[PDB]
């Protein structure tokens, strides 16, 4: 979608592998704020929006 | 220590950065004390093949 | 009411202590105030701050 329309999207009820995002080279910028990004297959969420 | 890398990964060679070349190819500590040097090689490490 | 000192200085002592532990649920301006969800949401260059 366009930046004045953003699309969300809900994520809930899965299990998330970050792992392959940090690893993945084809995001120009990956940065995070309020986590590590290592630490994101080590802990649990709700309210998750894409 | 001397190497050559991209020209958007010279922001990656500080203390504290999240970067691939941080991770598995050069990590600075924390505490570092130093300078960091780079300048542009196209004229000499490149080729046109 | 007639031995009012006494209790007085053990509901001092008592409120003193409650006001410390209390102050353990304060964050100070940081994300959290618990320490091992600081300890294990960030990187040590963050965390330690």
């Amino acid at each position: 979608a366009s930046v004045y329309a953003w699309n969300r999207k809900r994520i809930s009820n899965c299990v998330a592998d970050y792992s392959v995002l940090y690893n993945s080279a084809s995001f120009s910028t990956f940065k995070c704020y309020g986590v590590s990004p290592t630490k994101l297959n080590d802990l649990c969420f709700t309210n998750v929006y894409a | 220590d001397s190497f050559v890398i991209r020209g958007d990964e010279v922001r990656q060679i500080a203390p504290g950065q999240t970067g691939k070349i941080a991770d598995y190819n050069y990590k600075l500590p924390d505490d570092f004390t130093g300078c960091v040097i780079a300048w542009n090689s196209n004229n000499l490490d490149s080729k046109v093949g | 009411s007639a031995l009012g000192k006494l209790q007085d200085v053990v509901n001092q002592n008592a409120q003193a202590l409650n006001t410390l532990v209390k102050q353990l649920s304060s964050n100070f301006g940081a994300i959290s105030s618990v320490l091992n969800d600081i300890l294990s949401r960030l990187d040590p260059p963050e965390a330690e701050v």
